[PDB]
């Protein structure tokens, strides 16, 4: 079966610029290649068929090219609504097969995270567990480092992190970091700190509380 | 106005079968084929059925796994998946051949794990925190299967919301959601996270009260 390769997992672009996504077929597929757009939780949407034909209703900002083994999707004047994952597919022969996807990233001005820390709720402590939560919201660029410190010492055990998809409105990123302790463990220490390192500050961004307060 | 409406998410045990539907409307059902695709967090083509003439074709990889049928009387295409394993957990779509009409997807979860409603914990700032804005949150802990839906004030707080992807541990999911509001509206006015978990048919509301 035919392997369709999209070597770029991500491609970054400013709005209003041109971006191209490539796709390679492992053997000849003629012009029987389609491109699709997909946003989180939605079905894909057809952009291009027959390698270079625009599906009805697709903006003329989208074009496609190639024949045989080498294909390209080009988006001119990239718009916010183009933030999506892009897939190629061959239908020259069965079984039909798809590329692995390329996610667009939108460039924007640097933005510092807004960092917020939360002690364990009273409710949670009643069942014996203690999660300390930190949100690091609306930052750019996407790279960020978060450290937890308990009475001054770094802790990794028990930390679970999660990251939103790039925001479709403002092109920022957000992260949550959750440190889960037992209640007894939690109550044996005082200062809890979430410390973020981001290129927007030479100094880490620190939020803390003291359990004893 | 073609519409393809698929059946709801399903949680089934390993070794069982499931039958997913795709109800088509808005065109002549016997004049177009319907294809099926699998998407695991990429995309795989399963096969098609052409209701008009009964032609069915499978990707060889799915030939002892999937069985495609169609009921012309109800314009509904069906895909039965047999001998299920965790490898079959995925989103399944139906799609009309050639035309850009797709179902909304059906998420299948194959697992032995018990359906568990979430425990929801309010996240209020510490007693000694603090400017013009305040961030609050909700920790949505210990549920299975996915998903949950989180809102704030039943949807009336829409801006400034971040609901994070869930993390899986010991057969249970956890996520958090944050909301940021002006300080003049909290705590003097109510702020409540609303958490629905369809698989257990629950919805839980947790008011964020200052600590
Ligand atoms: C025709 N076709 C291959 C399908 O319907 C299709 C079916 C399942 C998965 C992807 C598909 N891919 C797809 O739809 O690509 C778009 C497309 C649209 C029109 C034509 C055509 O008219 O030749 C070909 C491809």
């Amino acid at each position: 079966d035919i392997v369709m390769t999209q070597s770029q997992k991500f491609m970054s672009t400013s709005l209003g610029n041109r971006v191209s996504v490539t796709c390679k077929a492992s053997q000849n597929v003629g012009t029987n290649v389609a491109w699709f757009q997909q946003k989180p939780g939605q079905s894909p949407k057809t952009l291009i068929y027959s390698a270079s034909y625009r599906y009805s209703g697709v903006p003329d900002r989208f074009t496609g090219s190639g024949s045989g083994t080498d294909f390209t999707l080009t988006i001119n004047n990239v718009q916010s609504e183009d933030l999506a994952e892009y897939f190629c597919q061959q239908y020259n022969s069965y079984p039909y097969t798809f590329g692995g996807g390329t996610k667009l990233e939108i460039k924007r001005a640097d933005a510092a995270p807004t960092v917020s820390i939360f002690p364990p709720s009273s409710e949670q402590l009643t069942g014996g567990g203690a999660s300390v939560v930190c949100f690091l919201n609306n930052f750019y660029p996407k790279d960020i480092n978060v450290k937890w410190k308990i009475d001054g010492s770094e802790r990794q055990n028990g930390v679970l992190n999660s990251w939103t998809d790039q925001d479709s409105k403002d092109s920022t990123y957000s992260m949550s970091s959750t440190l889960t302790l037992t209640k007894d463990e939690y109550e044996r220490h005082n200062s809890y700190t979430c410390e973020a390192t981001h290129k927007t500050s030479t100094s880490p961004i620190v939020k803390s509380f003291n359990r004893n307060e | 106005q073609v519409q393809l409406q698929q059946s709801d998410a399903e949680l089934v045990k390993p070794g069982a079968s499931v039958k997913i539907s795709c109800k088509a409307s808005g065109y002549t059902f016997t004049d177009h084929a319907i294809h099926w695709v699998k998407q695991k967090p990429g995309l795989e083509w399963i096969g098609y059925i052409s209701p008009g003439n009964g032609d069915i074709k499978y990707n060889e990889k799915f030939k002892g796994k999937a069985t495609l049928t169609a009921d012309k009387s109800s314009s509904t295409a069906y895909m039965q998946l047999n001998s299920l394993t965790s490898e079959d957990s995925a989103v399944y779509f139906c799609k009309m051949e050639y035309l850009d009409y797709w179902g909304q997807g059906t998420t299948l979860t194959v697992s032995s794990g018990g359906t568990t409603p979430p425990s929801v914990y309010p996240l209020a700032p510490g007693s000694a925190a603090q400017t013009n804005s305040v961030t609050l949150g909700c920790l949505v802990k210990g549920y299975f299967p996915e998903p949950v839906t989180v809102t704030w004030n039943s949807g009336s707080l829409s801006s400034g919301v971040h609901t994070f992807p869930a993390v899986l541990q010991s057969d249970l999911y956890t996520l958090s959601s944050s909301v940021t509001v002006p300080s003049s509206t909290w705590p003097s006015q109510s702020v409540t996270c609303n958490v629905a978990h369809p698989a257990s048919s629950t919805a839980v509301d947790k008011k964020i009260a200052p600590a």
